């Protein structure tokens, strides 16, 4: 049984999602005085985060009915925070920096997860994991040379907040055996709760409903935003029910190049070779981690 | 489903000696990377109680002389400074897949020869086959509203056990695949109980029923447990015990 359907799909669903997300965040808007730029990052995460849940719900009622979620609740709630906060901090790093930085910067996941085993917990690690990041920082730092600027503070907690992520969900998976559904589901609602409060408290949700009125060709391409997120989980979770792991971990390696090969090249920036050189370089490091798994 | 075998059936220790019991499972229990494994001592007609969870998490108040070891399919338990106390059976509980199943069991001998939940079982003793039945555990000191789970299980002649089914707090209640269709767990929280029904008892119903609670964590951990009602289902009667 042939499988390029899984493969393809998630190629089709999170390509089409980056494009979308590059278009809605730094999508030019008005001319003269009317550049009002998207800031409104949480009202787009919201939407998002909603989607996810309904679709995560279809998938839950469609598989797996007989299995049942003994992860406790506050579990969630305790992912969910920094679930939320990473994605908050991502997207918005958006308004400062361009695409192709904050797509290196969700490449870096290693480096909060390995720094925390290595330094805070004291855990030594094999040699190819004390190089991998060796490599990704000599890519990023050519990459990045041509106080600081929002844009890498954000960037840099947005890396804190996804290893906190990472490292919660582990635990959480090792010692309640939550499922991937379930658990896609579970915090998604709870971070659609939080971000519900928090944007009708703070009011934007009324203000972000001005600048739809101002453009109202927005709300057609958060939509489809939104699906294509959603559609790129649940065809990565279908890799898995159509065959093993295996697969999923070689869709995973393979779409963490093709999403930055994409997003450098393809997007058509207007990148110097003094910088592409660097792209290049924190490719011969990333991979690498996966060479030795 | 998955199947448990010890191989030591019997063991024969002198105090003080280094015991070891395997239990090897049908399928590889782990997930990711955690064993889903579980160890119950039994005293002669006394209820399991829980010593070991996972690899080597010996559970609070456990001495420290139990210590679990081995991961995937192959597990085993070791007592290093073995004493009387020891003495009993030890059934190995997998966790993986949704029906529990426990291991046939191994017994040691020696050559030579309100901090807590209240669970009470009631039910018939003595039934004839055919014969719709319902036992009840009644929970005193606890609400069963809060959060744990509350499980049937049941023991036949030859102290082989058998998970029948279990109710959460939240009403969401798991059965036995092979059993689902002649068993069904009902809960009434006004009068603290927990009912367990059964469709047509046959003669190879007969057991010791227990209900316990558990809390999951690295699996299921069947931690308190009832004094368990004996049940006989029979053509005809007997007296006199
Ligand atoms: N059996 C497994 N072995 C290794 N990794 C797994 C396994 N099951 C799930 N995963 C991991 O869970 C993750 C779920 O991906 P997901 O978070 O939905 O993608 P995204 O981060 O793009 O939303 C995958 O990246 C995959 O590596």
């Amino acid at each position: 049984l042939r499988l390029p359907l899984c493969f393809l799909g998630v190629f089709v669903c999170y390509f089409y999602y980056g494009i979308l997300q590059a278009k809605i965040t730094r999508g030019k808007y008005g001319e003269g005085a009317k550049q009002e730029t998207f800031t409104f990052a949480l009202t787009l995460v919201f939407i998002q985060c909603v989607i996810n849940a309904v679709f995560a719900k279809i998938l839950i009622q469609f598989f797996d009915t007989a299995r049942v979620d003994h992860t406790r609740s506050w579990l969630y709630a305790a992912c969910s925070i920094s679930y939320l906060g990473a994605m908050v901090s991502s997207n918005s790093a958006l308004q400062f920096v361009n695409y192709p930085t904050q797509v290196l910067g969700k490449s870096c996941k290693p480096i909060p997860v390995m720094l925390l085993g290595v330094t805070l917990l004291k855990k030594k690690y094999p040699l190819a994991k004390y190089l991998c990041v060796l490599l990704i920082v000599a890519g990023v730092a050519l990459f990045m040379y041509k106080t600081v600027g929002y844009g890498e503070l954000l960037l840099l907690l947005s890396l804190t907040l996804d290893g906190l992520t990472g490292v919660s969900q582990d635990h959480m998976r090792a010692h309640y055996q939550t499922g991937s559904n379930h658990m896609m589901l579970n915090i998604n609602l709870w971070s659609t709760l939080l971000l519900g409060m928090g944007i009708l408290f703070t009011g934007e949700l009324w203000e972000f409903l001005s600048f739809a009125e101002r453009y109202p060709a927005i709300i057609y391409n958060i939509l489809l935003f939104g699906l294509t997120s959603a559609l790129g989980q649940s065809f990565i979770f279908m890799t898995v029910v159509y065959f093993g792991p295996l697969t999923c971990s070689i869709i995973t390696t393979t779409r963490k190049f093709f999403t930055i090969l994409a997003s450098v090249i393809l997007f058509a920036n207007p990148i110097s070779p003094m910088q592409w050189v660097g792209t290049v370089l924190v490719f011969l490091g990333l991979g690498l981690d996966a060479k030795f798994g | 489903d998955i199947v448990m075998t010890q191989s030591p059936a019997s063991l024969t220790v002198s105090l003080g000696q280094s015991v070891t019991i395997s239990c090897r499972a049908s399928e590889n229990v782990e997930y990711y990377g955690t064993s889903l494994m579980q160890w119950y001592q039994q005293k002669p007609g006394q209820p399991p109680k829980f010593l070991i969870y996972g690899a080597s998490n010996i559970e609070s108040g456990v001495p420290a002389r139990f210590s679990g070891s081995g991961s995937g399919t192959d597990f085993s338990l070791n007592i290093h400074p073995v004493e009387e106390d020891d003495i009993a059976m030890y059934f190995c509980q997998q966790s993986r897949k949704v029906p529990y199943t426990f291991g046939s069991g191994t017994k040691l001998e020696i050559k030579g020869s309100s901090g807590e939940v209240q669970l009470q079982e009631s039910g018939p003793g003595l039934v004839k086959p055919s014969q719709s039945l319902s036992l009840t555990c009644s929970v005193t000191g606890y609400s069963i509203t809060s959060d744990y789970y509350w499980n049937w299980i049941r023991q036949f002649p030859g102290n082989k056990l058998e998970w029948m089914a279990y109710i959460r707090y939240d009403g969401t209640s798991d059965y036995n695949p092979s059993l689902k269709n002649r068993i069904s767990i009902t809960r009434d929280t006004s009068k603290n109980q927990f009912f367990l029904k059964l469709n047509s008892v046959a003669t190879e119903d007969t057991a010791t029923y227990y209900c316990a609670r558990a809390y999951y964590y690295d699996g299921i951990n069947f931690d308190y447990w009832g004094q368990g009602t004996t049940l006989t289902v029979s053509s005809e009667n007997l007296y006199f015990q």
